[PDB]
């Protein structure tokens, strides 16, 4: 799809002075961010936005 | 404070209540009357009689 | 009026 | 077919013939014919001739085990011979059913047992219910110890509490060594709960030294594994009473049961293998050739003999050869030095046959810790709330506590409310411990000539030391029962439909009004109506006709229209038009309020504590927190 606002403008003005080159990607879950226990464990995991990030996607 | 204010005149409580507290006799350190006046004091409250004193 | 530091709707819930 | 072996006990010529015997015992889905042999001494060379020996001239498919006098090094054998012959065995009994951890990659042992990390989590969860966390940690150098040193910490960072970890000790333990330096490392030492890892011969060395140096008294606790403790049928001396372990189920079962149950686990194991392609795969058992690479068909038939249950008991068998999700079963060594069930466990979650734990002497007769106490309450919605333990992890919500209805058996609710918060913070300030157990009999209080029900019963015929909860003060309670410093103030309240005067009122005093003759409350039995009756007479008479059964129906029949007045106490009757359906609500107030007095902490006459405990109800007063808890637990909307 095509995105635009707020924090597309602040990321193309981000972009443009460290001359990195980005690839926006959306969310999977679509949930903000918590931490999770999953069943039958109490390692605790980290479920939605915050995921994608600590994984590496 | 309250028996004042209804009582003279054109003086008023403000609100109500905040810190809330009881009255008590005072006795010396394990005197043995101690057990003796609250069971009086008890019985006085379930009798009314401390419900006649307070109107009067 | 929906308070911040407690409303006794919120505090206590209700059925609406 | 199938196969069985004994080894080393009282020769079972009786048992090997009662095992012969049911060839169509018809128990089973199936009828392979069984047989038997038996090995007169426990060795490499005997054991690998006679099974090589049996299979090779039987043509058997599987074959059972049955251990011996508790020799290590067996079950390596066994697994030696199911990794090159490829016929799958099983043990049910002895050493041999000790988990080897990383077996052969081809072979299929299947022992019955509980790894160690497994194991220890039971530990850890009957040391939670009893709130101990002294982790004092013994392990003896073993060619074991390595592990069990891991899986401990393993698991004290898979659990909510901290677990305060004191001192982890690793002392030579052994036949020979010097006795002195243990001595020593043995008497410096200080924590209320120690957990050691031996073997039976060390575990003796271990338990004499200890009660020489002075560790075996009624202060201090002890748990092993089920690798300690031997026999299980010959508790030998210098054992200490109260010994904790976890073993599996059927630890009383007998020999002949459990060939039994091997037999039947390989009879449904090979009759589900039917139902999909419907044929027992054949031996193969030339222990002499030792051919064979990777056979898809016997690893079909091992795949598929994984899982397996009977009538209740379930074997479901881990890739690893030990079986996962048992139903283990807590012992200890009675005061008669006879082992002893102490608590269940089934589905993750741990059941105790006592609510503390009894606690021994020298001399044997128990004791009670001083700094300890039994509380009594029950059910008021406002200050006293039970709720069942939710199935979410098998304890409750946290901020809630363990509470249970006595009546032996039990089933542990917890209990959440204003009374118990004041117990909580009263138990962290004063610094004792408790139990809560509520009531069974008659609500609060009552004298049927001397037969005193309820909590004032349940503390005056000392069976508990305090009793919290919705308990107002009078005169005749206060007789024979001791009380704190009032924290919450109450009285006698009238409630009425949204009419009178107060109790003097004609319509009270007066009950010979014609056409309306004006109706009542007062749920029988209580506080209240000792007053009404003792103080008036003919209101006690005409009030006969009144619905008493709660504070919950009353509301129902005054919203209604059978009911024309209720009269009860005040924090319970304010409280209940906080948050109505509508807006009902009682006369002109607070202003209306008769015999004031105050809810107390009963206690045992001449008790200790009760000066203890009046000083900080009077500094919690003073400080407001008491009103958080009352805009936290006592606030409505209308
Ligand atoms: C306290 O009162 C009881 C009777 O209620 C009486 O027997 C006793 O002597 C009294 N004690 C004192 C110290 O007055
Ligand atoms: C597990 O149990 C199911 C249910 O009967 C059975 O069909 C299956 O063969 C068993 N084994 C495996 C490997 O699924």
């Amino acid at each position: 799809q095509c995105c635009y606002g707020f924090c597309i403008d602040l990321l193309i003005k981000l972009a443009r002075t460290m001359n990195f080159t980005y690839e926006v990607h959306l969310v999977a879950d679509g949930k903000f961010g918590t931490q999770e226990r999953v069943n039958n464990s109490n390692k605790k995991e980290w479920n939605g936005m915050m995921g994608e990030l600590l994984s590496g996607q | 404070l309250e028996f004042e204010a209804s009582q003279k005149c054109d003086l008023v409580t403000t609100g109500e209540l905040f810190f809330r507290s009881g009255f008590g006799i005072g006795m010396r350190k394990d005197s043995p009357w101690k057990q003796n006046v609250s069971l009086s004091i008890l019985k006085s409250h379930e009798n009314g009689f401390m419900e006649d004193l307070d109107k009067t | 009026r929906i308070t911040g530091i407690n409303d006794p709707r919120l505090r206590n819930p209700s059925d609406k | 077919t199938v196969a069985v072996v004994f080894s080393s006990s009282g020769p079972p010529q009786a048992q090997f013939r009662a095992r012969l015997t049911p060839q169509s015992f018809l128990d089973l889905p199936l009828e392979i014919q069984p047989l038997t042999v038996g090995v007169n001494t426990t060795n490499p060379s005997s054991l690998l001739t006679q099974i090589c020996g049996l299979l090779g001239a039987a043509h058997v498919h599987g074959i059972v085990f049955e251990d011996n006098v508790d020799t290590e090094a067996v079950a390596q054998i066994l697994d030696f011979i199911s990794s090159q012959t490829h016929v799958p065995i099983l043990s049910i009994s002895g050493g041999s059913a000790v988990v080897l951890t990383p077996k052969e990659p081809g072979s299929a042992f299947l022992q019955l047992g509980v790894s160690l990390e497994q194991q220890l989590q039971v530990l850890f969860k009957v040391l939670e219910e009893y709130d101990w966390s002294a982790f004092a940690v013994i392990t003896s150098l073993h060619p074991g110890h390595a592990l069990f040193l891991e899986g401990v910490r393993a698991v004290a960072d898979a659990s909510h509490v901290s677990w305060r970890l004191l001192d982890v000790v690793t002392l030579e333990l052994g036949p020979g060594g010097p006795r002195a330096r243990t001595q020593r490392l043995l008497r410096q030492l200080d924590a209320p709960v120690f957990v050691a890892y031996c073997s039976r011969e060390e575990a003796e060395v271990l338990f004499a030294e200890a009660a020489q140096a002075g560790l075996v008294g009624p202060g201090h606790v002890w748990l092993v594994p089920n690798l300690a403790l031997g026999s299980t049928d010959a508790p030998p001396a210098t054992f200490p009473v109260g010994l904790i372990s976890v073993v599996t189920e059927s630890w009383r079962l007998s020999l002949r049961q459990k060939v039994r149950d091997g037999v039947a686990i390989l009879a449904l194991g090979a009759h589900s293998y039917w139902r999909q392609h419907g044929t027992l795969p054949a031996p193969a058992g030339d222990c002499r050739v030792h051919p064979g690479p990777v056979s898809p068909a016997r690893e079909a038939f091992y795949r598929h003999l994984l899982n397996v249950t009977w009538e209740g008991r379930d074997f479901s068998f881990s890739p690893g050869g030990y079986l996962v999700q048992p139903t283990m079963v807590v012992i200890a060594l009675n005061r008669h030095r006879l082992w002893e069930m102490v608590g269940r466990w089934e589905h993750g979650v741990l059941y105790m046959k006592y609510p503390v734990w009894p606690r021994y002497s020298a001399s044997l007769q128990p004791v009670v810790d001083s700094r300890h106490l039994t509380v009594a309450t029950l059910e008021e919605r406002p200050f006293v709330i039970v709720e069942s333990p939710d199935p979410g992890t098998g304890g409750c919500v946290p901020n809630t506590v363990p509470c249970r209805r006595q009546s032996a058996p039990y089933t542990k609710l917890c209990c959440k409310g204003f009374c118990i918060d004041i117990l909580k913070k009263l138990a962290r300030v004063v610094k004792f411990s408790y139990d809560l157990y509520l009531v069974t009999n008659g609500k609060h209080g009552k004298r049927v000539r001397g037969v005193w029900n309820g909590m004032i019963g349940e503390v005056y015929y000392k069976r508990a030391d305090m009793a919290i909860g919705s308990l107002t003060i009078n005169e005749e309670r206060s007789e024979i029962v001791d009380f704190s410093v009032p924290f919450v103030e109450t009285g006698i309240s009238v409630m009425v439909a949204r009419t009178v005067s107060g109790l003097s009122d004609k319509k009270f005093q007066r009950p010979q009004d014609q056409y309306p003759p004006f109706r009542f409350g007062t749920v029988p039995n209580g506080s209240t109506e000792r007053n009404i009756r003792s103080n008036y007479r003919d209101m006690h008479t005409h009030m006969v006709k009144f619905n008493q059964r709660s504070v919950e129906d009353a509301l129902t029949s005054l919203k209604m229209g059978k009911l024309d007045a209720f009269i009860y106490d005040a924090a319970v009757l304010n409280y209940m038009a906080g948050k109505d359906e509508g807006c009902k609500l009682v006369t002109i107030g607070s202003g209306k309020v008769f015999a004031t007095t105050g809810y107390g902490i009963a206690m045992q006459k001449d008790s200790h504590w009760k000066r203890a405990i009046d000083l900080a109800l009077l500094q919690f007063l003073g400080d407001g927190e008491t009103q958080k808890l009352e805009t936290v637990w006592l606030s409505g909307i209308c």
